[PDB]
């Protein structure tokens, strides 16, 4: 994904 | 010319059978003598075992001889009764009857006697004795039968294993001159341990230490972007009473704020007191998960919690404690679980010196807030956007903080109530013990067993060491420890007996  | 008659005997005793006690007896015997020329007054003769018996024909045909030897009657089971009789003219005939019987010298003494004893034989069958000059007789199983100077028979019985595929009944026959035979039969039976109950205590040294307010600071992190540590505010962490940097951040915010943590000390309500051997919270972390551009976490970072100690005469002595968190910012995803970072705390600790006593600080790790009772974890989940709050807690111990209070023993000593008997079958050991009052024969000899204050280690030989796990402010004044344990014996017999552990506090 882009975000954590 | 005379015709023969019918002779008949009776049965030679009830039973048709010649025994041991009748082997010593005169024993009558008796018929009939009917028919043809047979009349009142005829001969009647038989021999037995080569001894000539006679009588004669009563009225009504009856014939008796008052008293044969029981040992003819042992030494022949089979004869013909003769009648000689004349008719008229004087012809004479002889009328032949038969007779057989049973012949059983033997007797039986059956016992049931504990392996491993000496046992006096009673109520032995009347006659018993040895051959003359014999005063021992050994049995099946090398035990001994053995006439004493007080006329008593003694049998030393063998230990056996009672679990096994040989039978534990042992035996012997004795043989006497006159053909009676004795044939002792004795059940061995089985031995066992007997279990006794045990008492140890232990004391939890409940010390006071006074202590200044606690500063705790963020001090390093790897990795991260946009990183920043700071003193508290009402609007990034909340306040608390000093300059530390209580606050870190990080990241390249997706979506509103950045993640980090927050550690807002517990100055106000330890009021400047630690307690040892007590679970004590030093303040409340609090995880601040937002959604960040990937990449843009710390993985680890560390805090220093500092704070003095007062000792007995006034002197102060600073302590800092090092505290690791591994962190990881999860990759999110559609998966909320899957999506929730976690922080980890290490179990780290320092030691420190006061009045000459050693002392450690450790981590025990995250408790939830409010709940001194709760469980300590030392993983934490957090969702995306939301925040978890834990009290931070440690322990003081004595020492350099490799071990809880603690107390050993061996279940088999003497504790209070006497050593545990063995029994005859040796081979004791402990297979089972539980907390509570029931065990049986289990999977925890030699683990570690949770009790109500404390763990136990009983090892299979007795040994054991108990430590106590509650904080001081868990243990209730006459608190105790019960372990049952089930000790076994070669071939299984079993006794439980009860570990008892007085917990007090000091
Ligand atoms: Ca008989
Ligand atoms: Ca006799
Ligand atoms: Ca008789
Ligand atoms: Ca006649
Ligand atoms: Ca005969
Ligand atoms: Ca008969
Ligand atoms: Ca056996
Ligand atoms: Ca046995
Ligand atoms: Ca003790
Ligand atoms: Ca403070
Ligand atoms: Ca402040
Ligand atoms: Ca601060
Ligand atoms: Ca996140
Ligand atoms: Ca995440
Ligand atoms: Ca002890
Ligand atoms: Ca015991
Ligand atoms: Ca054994
Ligand atoms: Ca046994
Ligand atoms: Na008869
Ligand atoms: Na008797
Ligand atoms: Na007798």
């Amino acid at each position: 994904g882009y975000t954590d | 010319e005379a015709t023969a008659g019918t002779v008949t005997v009776n049965a030679i005793t009830s039973d048709d059978t010649i025994d041991g006690i009748e082997l010593g007896q005169t024993i009558s015997i008796s018929g009939k003598a009917v028919g043809g020329d047979i009349s009142v007054g005829d001969v009647v003769k038989m021999t037995i075992n080569n001894t000539e018996y006679s009588t004669t024909v009563k009225a009504g045909g009856i014939w008796m001889i008052a008293g044969v030897l029981g040992s003819d009657l042992a030494a022949d089971s089979e004869f013909d009764v003769v009648v000689t009789s004349s008719d008229a003219a004087g012809n004479k005939v002889q009328s032949i009857g038969t007779s057989t019987h049973s012949v059983d010298l033997s007797a039986e003494a059956n016992f049931s006697l504990a392996e491993g004893q000496q046992h006096v034989l009673t109520n032995l069958p009347e006659g018993f004795g040895f051959p003359d000059g014999t005063t021992e007789v050994v049995t099946n199983f090398g035990g001994t039968i053995t006439l004493g100077d007080d006329g008593e028979y003694r049998y030393d019985a063998p230990v056996r294993d009672h679990g096994d595929a040989v039978s534990d009944k042992d035996s012997v026959t004795v043989t006497l001159e006159d053909g009676r035979t004795f044939t002792v039969n004795l059940d061995i039976q089985d031995s066992a341990p007997v279990a006794v109950d045990d008492q140890d205590s232990i004391v939890v040294q409940h010390e006071e230490f006074e202590v200044s307010e606690i500063a705790a600071s963020w001090v390093s992190y790897t990795h991260g972007e946009s990183v920043t540590t700071f003193d508290g505010t009402s609007d990034l962490g909340g306040v608390d009473n000093d300059s530390a940097k209580d606050q870190i951040r990080w990241g390249n915010p997706a979506e509103s704020k950045q993640s980090g943590y927050g550690f807002i000390d517990n100055d106000s309500n330890l009021e400047g007191r630690f307690d040892l051997n007590q679970d004590i919270s030093v303040g409340t972390f609090t995880h601040y998960n937002y959604p960040v551009y990937s990449g843009g976490a710390i993985t680890s970072a560390e805090m220093s919690v500092e704070f003095s100690v007062l000792d007995h005469l006034g002197v102060s002595t600073p302590v800092t404690l090092t505290v690791n968190f591994d962190h990881n910012e999860t990759p999110n995803t559609n998966d909320v679980n899957a999506s929730r970072d976690i922080v980890t705390v290490q179990n780290t600790h320092v030691t420190f010196e006061r009045d000459g006593d050693i002392y450690t600080v450790q981590i025990v790790g995250f408790r939830e807030v409010g709940n001194p009772d709760g469980e300590v974890v030392t993983s934490i989940y957090t969702n995306e956007n939301a925040a978890t709050s834990y009290e931070l807690v440690v322990r003081v111990v004595e020492g350099d903080g490799y071990s809880l209070p603690s107390t050993e023993g061996n279940i088999f000593d003497d504790n209070g109530l006497g050593a545990d008997s063995l029994g005859a079958d040796g081979s004791v050991t402990v297979v089972g013990v539980a907390v509570g009052a029931i065990v049986s024969s289990n999977e925890s000899v030699g683990h570690s067993i949770e009790g109500q204050y404390g763990n136990l280690v009983l090892n299979s030989d007795g040994s054991y060491v108990y430590d106590v796990t509650a904080s001081v402010s868990d243990i209730p004044a006459g608190a105790t420890e019960s372990f049952a344990y089930l000790i076994q014996d070669q071939d299984g017999s079993t006794s439980s007996a009860n570990l008892s552990i007085n917990v007090g506090t000091n």
